[PDB]
């Protein structure tokens, strides 16, 4: 019935905090750590993401984690970091230098340890934990490797838990780094067998929704963030408010994996309003649904039109209409058919929370297991292939104690995993 | 702040029970 | 005297029952501080301080709807035991709901149940509310009937079963859950009533004329409908039927024992009482398809058999008329070897709205229960949404993994099969 | 190269969802044809 | 210093004082 | 119930003099002897510790020792050093020399007739004694040599009394003499025959304490000696307060040493948090339970992990629910019930007392008999085999009047000592 959160990297630090921040807000939690809401309803599950003190304080359920202490001190200096424990502030000395190799095998190996006996020690605080939940970036080191490490030894000896793995996929046209490739591809084959659910983030569908969704002039890594955040709440919404139909993590889970390796998900939110447009638009379910599978609205950075939706559901929030909602997805169903696969009919699911966001009427989250992923795996296994063909940068991960034939089954279970895509995507029944 | 247990506070839980 | 145990299992077994508490509580004038300001005793039993306690047990593997109850509008009505509440949700899993999550609490459920009807005398029955489209709603259902039904004989069950609806859905192992539920549905469930979605959804959109209920009030609507059906022996009336006196009318064969309802008149009150609200109309609004509580059309199929609850101050010099009008009429045309096919139940009192509802308040209301023919559509519908699913192993692992036998889904496909073909054969002309 | 793809498969998209208001027309023929072989 | 530094320590205490009392909430 | 003090050495008398002045804290003594507490529960027991005078002056019942008169003039020159009686400060004229034989077979034998004399003096006092508790360290010279010469005379005429010592033995990272080994291996079997069970105290672990459970950056000894008086104090809690399941040092040697020559033990304390995270740590016995068992929280230089516990047992303090801490004593066991010996069912021990120390309303005292003090034997007499193979530094003991034979002997007593841990270790049944 809690969830425990964790941090990897400092694109992950960033992300948690603006998690914490987002969940403090609709929790009516001080920054001083003290309970300000003015609500009954919203302390009834107040010991979901929050644990009480002696002195009648509330401490998020928050491992963070890095190789740069420079993060945790961004973090604890943060508007809302003076919230976290000391003890889960867990940190290195010296950095992956974002690579894999060191974020993985040898300067993440010495501190693992310390982690999963913080985490063993939040878990048993927690009376049933019912999933972790870590955010973190696959093009970095610290963040893809001993971030992924960490479910692959949790998993080991947690098999009904959930994993709420987010993970920031990097693109070419945001290609931050050159050995992005490598990093992604040495993590995504591990995110497909320890964590039971993974879901992704790309910058270029984040950029595109800040830039002509939002309109804004200036939005930076804040306002990125903040927009994945919202569905980072989303998600588990209907396990911290009651709702006419409820749903949780293992909800979503079951409801949305068709098969084991299908568990690579892409979220939405909705609604987004302009700076200059909330009056002239009639916040409804009916303008929500076309917008719940826009494109330019899509916070992920594959177009849908250009595969196929799998499995879908929509975490709504607020007082709605249970026929409308239902008939509107029901539109969804009955307009779309080369979209939805034939073979599982009406594969759409709604939930329904009673309680909306702070500043809203009514909201949603999108999820979706759609088969637009795959062009996502392949524009990097591409580069890939690409850079590996020369055996350019495998000294840096070799001298730390892998080889070559670790690479290649990475290549190999991604290609696996982009094939299983495609023959999923184009049966046949 | 810092919170100090006083030594006025102090009893036996049999004591509590007999109060 | 003529009590009933309630049960109500799951998220939207739970809400149900909210609402027919609700509804019971305000019709037999009982606040929620539990004490009126003995036609009660059959859902409410007194203490030693004059207070009335409903005979209900509530189960969810989850606990949000739960403690919602428990904090809701009746802390001091609803006792705070025989309110069973697990700590994680079986999330549409059958698999979890009958076999490793729902066995840690079965027995609890079932000392509840003893505690319950070793207080009741003369228990009647049982009162099921669930889906069997939910996780919970159908593998502790199932269970629970199982170990009702072995450890309490040949006891009477009713069970108002949310059957997924034809196309408008809120999960997608709605079909899996229903088809395995369909077992205990069928060997450990007296009667089974349909609840249909979109049936209520459409005449609450037509007849209401309001474009905005919710859960609440088809749940509302739900409630009604229970209390009219179970009405007779809380009420005194012309004629007295109990939970045996119709469910052996409504169970001519073992195996067709599922029913499909309808009420009527459901209206709001303009355009209820611009118009002369008589008895022969409210029964041709009852036989109307559309006026019906549950997704089918019954003139594709045939009526086996019909019972009637007439609530208010019908007569039966009325009622003989309207039955009369459906007998003559021709588009309703009933199963060779039953001729009368019309059992009828009358009850002196109105129908009571409760506040805040969509319902107007009604002088005469009509309650029907049929086992047809046309109830075979939901099962003919419902197979071929499974058969989609279970053709490419979809949302099979899930299930494998909790504790599911891969040819028990197939054995599960092979019951419907014949589910379908025995409604068929009854149907067959002689 | 999606200059040629988005704009197809928007196309694609808007000819699928015609025809699946066709294929409601359809079903909703064919009801009307099997309730009124009944009411015949 | 709160820094990581100094591990988020604001004021360092001998053991005495240390055991002799207990932080709470400061609101 | 009474228990009689006395200080050996600078190590002792340090550790004592922080001892005294924190119990007598605890009973509202005043440095120049008075009573200024506010309590009745002191006064109820004060006679364990504290022997009363006709002028109503509260004096320790205490026998500071040592061959130094330096460390006699430091503690009369403390706080609290007016406190203690001044004919009980027996001294010398020259110091041991960090010497074996120079305080236990020369000048030690010279000066401890008085000190005997002086100890059964206020020993005769006491209506009846629980018994006599020492506190030294092995490493030091005349804190080794001339306190196990105590400890051996005191047994010939308080055979049926409890004998608890408090021994302070070093690790070569701290090593701040050469002559360790010497001094710990000529002392290790006095105690081993002459006290019923012994509670070690490590220089390391208090440092490792320190640093990374409570983060401090400038710990002195001051600091040190606090931290091993809170166990000196919750050992006899149950002596000196009333307990809702009390009792005492017969106690604690009934119930852990199963064969008499399994006596000695490693020592651990609760709550440790330091003030940054004392804010965001609710004080609950629930977490003192794995502050109990932590490996870092821990009071001895030998891991838990590596060893296996045989006999341990837990001193609560406050107003706490019996039930759910028996209840997390059992949930303990049975999560680690391969850490603990399977054949001796329920191996950790509950005791609940009500009084606890100043400012804590929860304090835990924890006792443990793992078997991972022989790898801290079996290493320290490495040590010492290392230079007695080549009859280096003996030379001191030689001349001042020691023979071989004995040395042997005393090597021969770690070897069957030690032995036996790792041989109940793995025992199978
Ligand atoms: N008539 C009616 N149906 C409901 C209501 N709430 C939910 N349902 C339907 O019942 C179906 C099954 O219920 P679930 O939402 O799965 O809840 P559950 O029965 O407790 O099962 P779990 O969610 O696994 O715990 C859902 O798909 C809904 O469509 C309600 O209040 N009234
Ligand atoms: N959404 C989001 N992405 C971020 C943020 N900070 C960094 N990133 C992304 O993370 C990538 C670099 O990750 P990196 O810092 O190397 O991860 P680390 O090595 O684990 O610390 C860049 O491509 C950024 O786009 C943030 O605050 N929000
Ligand atoms: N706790 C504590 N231990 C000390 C102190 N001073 C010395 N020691 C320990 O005593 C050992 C050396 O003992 P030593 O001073 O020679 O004792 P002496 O020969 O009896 O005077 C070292 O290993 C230290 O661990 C102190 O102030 N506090
Ligand atoms: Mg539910
Ligand atoms: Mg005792």
């Amino acid at each position: 019935r809690e969830i425990v959160s964790c941090q990897a990297g400092q694109c992950g630090n960033q992300i948690g905090s603006k998690f914490w921040e987002v969940i403090s807000d609709e929790h009516g939690v001080d920054p001083t750590g003290t309970y300000q809401g003015d609500s009954d309803l919203q302390l009834e599950r107040i010991n979901v993401y929050f644990d009480e003190s002696s002195g009648g304080r509330y401490v998020p359920r928050a491992v963070l984690m890095d190789l740069e202490p420079g993060t945790m001190d961004s973090v604890r200096a943060g508007p809302y970091g003076q919230l976290f424990r000391p003890d889960n502030f867990i940190f290195g000395q010296s950095g992956a230098g974002n690579n894999w190799a060191k974020g993985h095998y040898t300067e993440g190996a010495e501190l693992i340890d310390s982690v999963l006996d913080v985490c063993r020690k939040e878990a048993e605080s927690c009376d049933c934990l019912q999933g972790f939940q870590l955010s973190h970036s696959l093009g970095g080191g610290t963040g893809s490797g001993m971030g992924t490490l960490l479910i692959s030894k949790l998993r080991e000896e947690y098999p009904d838990r959930i994993m709420m793995t987010f993970s920031v996929i990097p693109s070419p046209r945001v290609s931050d780094t050159v050995v992005e490739p490598y990093n992604t591809t040495l993590s995504v084959h591990q995110l497909v067998e320890n964590s039971d659910e993974s879901m992704c983030i790309d910058n270029e569908a984040l950029y595109d929704i800040c830039f002509r969704t939002l309109k804004l002039t200036t939005p930076t890594f804040g306002d990125l963030n903040h927009l994945v955040a919202a569905v980072m709440s989303g998600v588990t919404c209907c396990l911290r408010f009651p709702g006419q139909l409820n749903s949780d993590l293992r909800k979503l889970a079951v409801n949305l994996v068709p098969f084991p390796r299908l568990h690579f998900f892409m979220m939405g939110f909705a609604p987004l309003t302009s700076r200059g447009s909330q009056q002239y638009r009639g916040l409804s379910v009916a303008e929500l649904t076309q917008q719940m599978f826009d494109a330019k609205n899509m916070m992920q950075a594959a177009d849908p039109r250009h595969g196929r939706y799998l499995t879908a559901s929509a975490l709504f929030r607020g007082r709605m209409s249970t026929k409308e909602v239902d008939e509107q997805m029901l539109n969804v169903q009955n307009k779309n058919s080369s979209y939805f696969i034939e073979w599982i009919p009406n594969n759409i699911k709604s939930s329904i929370c009673d309680i909306p966001p702070k500043g809203l009427k009514m909201s949603v989250t999108f999820i979706g297991n759609n088969t637009c992923i795959q062009e996502m795996f392949r524009r990097v296994g591409e580069q890939f292939t690409g850079m590996f063909r020369r055996k350019a940068f495998l000294h840096w991960y070799t001298g730390e104690g892998m080889d070559e034939m670790e690479f290649t089954e990475a290549e190999s279970n991604m290609n696996d995993l982009v094939s299983e895509y495609q023959q999923y995507q184009d049966a046949t029944v | 702040t810092l919170h100090r247990h006083p030594t006025s506070a102090w009893e036996s839980t049999s004591h509590a029970a007999t109060r | 005297m003529r009590e009933a145990i309630c049960i109500h299992i799951g998220q939207a077994g739970c809400q149900v029952g909210n609402a027919c508490w609700e509804l019971f509580c305000l019709e037999h004038g009982i606040q929620p501080d539990g004490s009126m300001p003995d036609a009660f005793n059959t859902f409410f039993s007194e203490t030693g301080a004059g207070k009335h306690v409903p005979r209900c047990l509530f189960l969810d593997l989850e606990p949000t709807v739960v403690d919602e109850v428990r904090t809701g509008t009746y802390r001091q009505l609803f006792n705070p035991e025989q309110l069973v509440s697990g700590k994680e949700d079986a999330a549409n899993n059958y698999a979890r709901g009958h076999y490793t999550i729902g066995k840690e609490i079965v027995d609890l459920a079932l000392d509840r149940i003893r505690k319950l009807a070793d207080n009741c005398t003369g228990l009647q029955g049982f009162m099921v509310f669930h889906a069997v489209g939910g996780g919970t709603g159908s593998g502790l259902g199932a269970l629970l009937l199982e170990r009702l039904s072995v450890d309490y004989g040949k006891k009477s069950k009713l069970g108002y079963t949310v059957y997924p609806s034809p196309q408008v859905s809120t999960a997608v192992v709605e079909p899996y859950n229903c088809v395995l539920s369909t077992h205990s549905l069928l060997e450990h469930t007296d009667v089974a009533t349909m609840l249909d979605n979109e049936a209520i959804y459409d005449l609450t959109r037509r007849s209401l004329d309001i474009e905005r209920p919710s859960y609440t009030n088809v749940n509302r609507l739900i409630g009604q409908v229970v209390s009219s059906l179970t009405a007779s022996l809380r009420f005194d009336g012309a004629l007295n039927v109990d939970l045996t006196e119709f469910q052996t009318n409504l169970v001519p064969y073992p195996r067709i024992h599922f029913v499909l309802t309808s009420y009527a008149p459901v209206v709001s009150a303009e355009k209820a009482y611009h118009e002369q609200l008589s008895v022969a109309d409210i029964t041709n609004s009852v036989f109307e398809p559309a006026g019906m509580l549950t997704k089918c059309d019954p003139r594709h199929g045939k009526y086996m058999s019909c019972c009637l609850m007439y609530r208010g101050d019908v007569v039966p010099k009325d009622v003989n008329a309207a039955i009369a009008t459906i007998k003559t009429k021709r588009t309703i045309q009933f199963v060779d070897w039953c001729p009368t096919g019309f059992k009828c139940g009358i009850n002196y009192q109105p129908p009571t709205v409760v506040p805040g509802g969509d319902l107007a308040k009604v002088q005469r209301a009509v309650c029907m229960i049929a086992n047809s023919t046309a109830i075979a559509e939901v099962f003919a519908r419902i197979d071929h949404k499974f058969d989609l699913m279970y053709s490419k192993r979809a949302f099979v692992h899930w299930y494998v993994g909790e504790g599911m036998e891969e040819g028990e889904f197939s054995e599960a496909r092979e019951d419907l099969a014949a589910l379908e073909k025995d409604y068929e054969e009854v149907g067959a002309e002689s | 190269l999606c200059n040629k793809m988005c704009v197809l498969k928007r196309s694609l998209n808007a000819v699928k969802g015609k025809n699946t208001e066709l294929l409601k027309e359809i079903d909703r023929a064919n009801e009307e044809n099997r309730f009124i072989q009944q009411e015949g | 210093t709160g820094t990581t530094a100094s591990y988020f320590q604001t004021e360092q205490p001998t053991v005495r004082e240390l055991l002799s009392s207990w932080a709470q909430t400061a609101s």
